[PDB]
């Protein structure tokens, strides 16, 4: 069955100490990302 | 000591960079993918915001698979809800409404239809910023209908701000 996330939890997640790291694998662009 | 949370779909995100030298599709770049909320949040807070994007680029979401372009199977005969801001609307609303977009997708809002979404794209402009979500099938009427009506909700769309869908076909005739 389908994996239904609504905005309140998504919005909770933004604070999780795993996202404060880029992805590994970011490409610099300059002005666009910041590995 | 985290354990993250799975989404339905693993998702890419493509940048656009205006280079008038090169070809439409030359100029697609894939940024990165990701397939759980917390690593769609490692990504968002190390991009750059959509109402900052140099004027003729774009953003796109779209499931892995499927390249954000009119020529992919699943786009070939699918079209768009969109909508256009004008010159106080991005530094207002741009920024805003694009995250709003990429929680529908990431959090499949649609209920079935959600099968239907391809992905989304912003496309940041001089004559009006553009928002739209992708949608596989301009003839599944039911899944558009729906898709739409909960979109513009979940936008918070005011009445000034019409949201329109069109298909791609149409778009690369005009
Ligand atoms: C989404 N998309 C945009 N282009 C090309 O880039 C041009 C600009 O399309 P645009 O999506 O960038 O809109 P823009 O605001 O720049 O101007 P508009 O056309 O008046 O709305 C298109 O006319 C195509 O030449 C595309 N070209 C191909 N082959 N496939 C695509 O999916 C595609």
């Amino acid at each position: 069955t389908r994996i239904i996330y609504d905005r309140k939890f998504l919005m909770e997640c933004r604070n999780s100490p795993v996202t404060k790291t880029p992805p590994r694998d970011l490409p610099t662009i300059p002005g666009v990302t910041s590995p | 000591h985290y354990i993250k949370h799975p989404l339905q779909n693993r998702w890419a995100l493509w940048f656009f960079k205006n280079d008038k030298s090169k070809t439409w599709q030359a100029n697609l770049r894939l940024i990165s993918k990701f397939d759980t909320v917390e690593d769609f949040w490692a990504l968002y807070n190390h991009i750059q915001l959509s109402s900052n994007l140099m004027p003729g680029c774009d953003y796109s979401l779209f499931k892995d698979g499927i390249e954000p372009m009119w020529e992919d199977e699943k786009n070939k005969r699918g079209g768009r809800w969109l909508i256009t801001l004008n010159k106080q609307q991005r530094r207002s609303d741009l920024d805003r409404f694009w995250l709003e977009t990429l929680l529908c997708l990431i959090g499949e809002s649609f209920d079935d239809y959600s099968d239907d979404v391809c992905g989304a794209v912003v496309n940041v402009r001089a004559k009006g910023d553009k928002i739209a979500i992708w949608t596989t099938e301009c003839e599944n009427r039911d899944a558009v209908t729906h898709i739409g009506r909960v979109y513009k909700e979940r936008l918070g769309l005011p009445p000034k701000i019409v949201i329109g869908y069109q298909s791609h076909a149409d778009t690369a005739t005009k």
